[PDB]
DNA sequence: TCTCCAGGCACGTGTCAGATATATACAT
DNA sequence: ATGTATATATCTGACACGTGCCTGGAGAC
């Protein structure tokens, strides 16, 4: 399967180790995957069911 | 002021393990071997390539020889025999060397004084690495 | 006398088209040096008792035992591979007295002793009747050989250079060879 | 007493491993010669 | 300063030791900055 | 190419051959790199030499030219030295003879002395002894030895005497030479000349 | 400047025992113009902050997980068994810095970054960086490389060995 | 000048036979090489050092051959 | 709840850090 | 006249590793 950005449904080549979200650049690792609340993660991946 | 990574120690054990499918044209004999070397105070298992292997054999080494495995450029030179074991039983104009002090692997520093024209003579004519 | 190195050429065989002239007269010179070394060889006298030689499937790897003995001693020993194609040539058949040189890789048949009744009559063989050594097996010798400055100059060039002894294929060995030879 | 005792009052090198597998052999005797081959 | 004309007397590897001789490696090969180690040729 | 310039292992040969019925005529070319001229040949990096090391300091030589005929002689030989380092690598000189040595100093451990004085006095196939000035030149019994080299014990008179007292002893059943190497035109002359004054001052009073 | 080959040759230098002295001329002459090539290709450079390998009794397969930084950014990845190979050569610890061609498996490493407890800083930005290369090369160069009688190696040997014409008229007209 | 002892002929019967105390661990211990030889009003068989079975192999010698 | 084996606890021996001592020439 | 400098030489002194063992954590129902 095709691996894909969960912010943005863009194509992801990078996935972040502290809480496994795959992304597509930069800045949506600075602004929006470091600074999410905890507890947001499990339904940012229940879209794809990885919780 | 140049850097050198060594592996050196008496050899224990010499193991090669063979390959699934030998004349299959492509690939080599063998996949890795198994060599165990001892030193003062330390002993390690090194899994090998069969590429330095192929050094490692050019110089006729055994169980029970000391051995210098420069890192570098995969050259490896065979110290001699261990005292270790029995010395009055050679006929092959042997030498006897002690084991070699230290850990197996090693980073020591040499100071050479080569010119550029040995640079120039050693890039045109390559010799020395572990390739055809 | 002997001993003492004498190159004597003409003035035309400087001229050559594989060397130099310089190079030719280097040559010419060094092969007027002589090195005397001295060496310490042992000579290992015996009658042969058992030969064990392991060789691989496709006779490249060799290694093996031999057993040799005096009168008064009996010493196994151990073999290398130049010493196994030593005693494949002037075939010993365990019960030759054979003599080794240590340093010098030389072996010697002196002739048979044991006078083997059953033979396969195969060879041509009418070894000498010579008496087993007695005394002791292992002897120590201090040999002197002579060689010249462009010999080891050859040999130390490259490779194969002790065929290029006498091929005369030693094209325009560098200095720095020359200068590391002088000084070891 | 054990303590007291204990602090007052308390060859031939072996030969090389000879090692030969799946290799060819030639003996060579007095009476007779052998070849094990494979 | 005692340290350093006894033991020249004695012997010059006391004060630097003889080291291997090897050509000089032109090499860029991978080196370690630091139950068993791969030795693969780099 | 990389099978044509080297060998197959003998164990690989013998479980292609007979485990794998590959037969002798189907194996790959091999050993066709020639042979060097020496072992020494073999490789461009060369050990240190250990004749290098002896024949640097001569000292040494004179030490390795009548330690010959001292074996030869079969005899038994006490060195004794004030470095420790020069203490350390006497060793790798002696492995190159392959002597029977022991080494003796008060890095050492008490418990150890007993039993090497013990195996001095009982096993006559002991050659070599190394020993510091005030460890072993001390009240120790070494009837059994009459050469005592010094290497360089001439600091101090007092310890010279002790250490050819204790090996120059009762019970010796042959002569007893003392042989003392130096090297000329050094401090070591000066150094000797203020201990044969401080001898002289010891001796007349 | 750069970018345009400038050749310094002398009047004693084309009197040659290998190479006539047309054949001297002509590679001094195709020595002096160039061709520029600009070719881009994606790079991973960052500091490598942890390496997990995982291996079986005889390493058939070897799975593992390699967490790589920037100064901006990090992530995890997970690598295939050749990558495996191609990290334990070459041996890349934690804090060391290096650059990855994912299309070819050239991993070099560029040195150790800012901890002590050679140094280089840790690179910033984006991990995968589109760079474009400008390449410059001599017809002298595309000479000995369309030449099937000798390698690449006879631009540093200098033993090209007088190239035919018929090789030249194909890198003209290529 | 040379002197040269020859053998030549056919070949008729060509055996190696194993040795009366096998050595364990190998296959075809052989003790020595029976071979046959044919020629011209001759005939004679003879026995053989077991090495020189080896280049017996290596020459691919079978019945028939000279 | 039955089984069972090796993980952690307990008790020995070697191995690098401090302390006194020689010691003699040089500098203050 | 005296500190000292820099290496000894002994020489203890506090600390980490190589064998037993037993019992409780893990596999199975």
């Amino acid at each position: 399967a095709k691996k894909y950005c969960d912010v943005t449904g863009l194509k992801g080549f990078y996935k972040s180790p502290t809480n496994n979200i795959r992304y597509h650049n930069a800045e949506i690792y600075q602004l929006i995957v470091k600074p999410m609340a905890p507890g947001v993660d499990q339904e940012y991946l229940k879209l794809r069911g990885a919780n | 002021k140049e850097t050198k990574e060594v592996y050196e120690g008496e050899v224990t054990e010499l193991t090669p393990e063979d390959a699934e499918n030998p004349l299959g044209g492509y690939g080599k004999t063998i996949s890795h071997v198994i060599v165990g070397l001892k030193s003062a105070k330390g002993t390690k298992t090194l899994r090998l390539d069969p590429t330095i292997y192929e050094s490692i054999q050019r110089e006729k080494v055994s169980i029970g020889d000391v051995i210098y495995i420069e890192a570098n450029t995969g050259a490896v030179k065979r110290v001699g025999r261990s005292d270790a074991y029995a010395t009055e039983f050679d006929l092959e104009t042997e030498e006897y060397v002690p084991l070699p002090k230290g850990e197996v692997h090693k980073k020591k520093e040499i100071v050479q004084d080569v010119t550029l024209h040995d640079l120039d003579v050693a890039n045109a004519r390559p010799q020395g690495g572990q390739d055809v | 006398g002997k001993d003492v190195p004498f190159t004597a050429i003409a003035g035309s065989e400087i001229f050559s088209l594989e060397l130099s002239k310089t190079e030719a007269l280097t040559q010419a010179f060094r092969k007027s040096i002589g090195i005397k070394i001295k060496e310490e060889t042992e000579l290992i006298e015996g009658e042969v008792v058992e030969i064990q030689i392991d060789r691989s499937i496709t006779g490249g790897h060799k290694q093996g035992k031999l057993t040799i003995k005096t009168t008064d001693m009996e010493t196994i020993y151990e073999l290398g591979n130049k010493m196994i194609d030593g005693l494949t040539k002037e075939k010993v058949l365990a019960g030759d007295v054979i003599s080794i040189d240590k340093a010098s890789g030389k072996i010697t048949k002196l002739g048979r002793s044991f006078a083997r009744s059953r033979d396969y009559d195969a060879m041509g063989a009418d070894t000498r009747f010579v008496q087993c050594p007695e005394g002791e097996l292992q002897k120590r010798k201090t040999v002197v050989h002579t060689v010249s400055l462009h010999e080891i100059d050859v040999i130390n060039s490259r490779t194969q250079g002790f065929l290029a002894l006498f091929t005369g294929d030693t094209g325009e060995i560098r200095s720095e060879v020359r200068d590391q030879i002088n000084t070891k | 007493l054990l303590k007291k005792r204990a602090g007052k009052s308390r060859f031939v090198k072996p030969r090389r491993p000879y090692n030969s597998e799946g290799m060819t052999r030639i003996l060579r005797r007095y009476e007779e010669d052998l070849f094990c081959t494979f | 300063a005692v340290m350093q004309f006894r033991k020249v007397c004695n012997h010059p590897d006391l004060f630097e030791r003889a080291d291997v001789d090897s050509p000089f490696s032109f090499t860029t090969f991978g080196k370690t900055t630091s139950k068993f180690t791969d030795l693969i040729y780099s | 190419i990389s099978q044509a310039l080297s060998d197959i292992p003998a164990i690989t040969q013998y479980n292609m051959h007979v485990k794998k019925g590959i037969p002798v005529e189907d194996f790959p070319k091999t050993g066709l790199f020639p042979e060097p001229l020496n072992k020494n040949f073999s490789s461009n990096i060369s050990m240190p030499s250990m004749d290098r090391f002896i024949t640097e300091s001569a000292k040494l030589r004179k030490l390795d030219e009548l330690l010959v005929k001292l074996k030869s002689e079969g005899h038994r030989v006490l060195i004794y030295f004030q470095m420790t380092k020069m203490m350390d690598l006497m060793e790798e000189y002696l492995t190159y003879r392959q002597y029977n040595h022991i080494r003796l100093d008060g890095s050492s451990k008490l418990e150890d002395r007993r039993d090497l004085v013990h195996d001095w006095q009982t096993n006559p196939e002991i050659f070599v002894f190394l020993l510091s000035t005030r460890a072993g030149g001390l009240g120790i019994n070494l009837t059994a030895a009459d050469t005592v080299i010094f290497y360089d014990s001439d600091w101090n008179p007092t310890i010279d005497s002790q250490a050819m007292d204790r090996a120059h002893r009762l019970g010796q059943t042959r002569q007893v030479t003392v042989y003392r190497l130096l090297v000329r035109g050094t401090i070591e002359e000066r150094m000797r000349d203020r201990a044969k004054q401080k001898e002289q001052v010891q001796q007349v009073v």
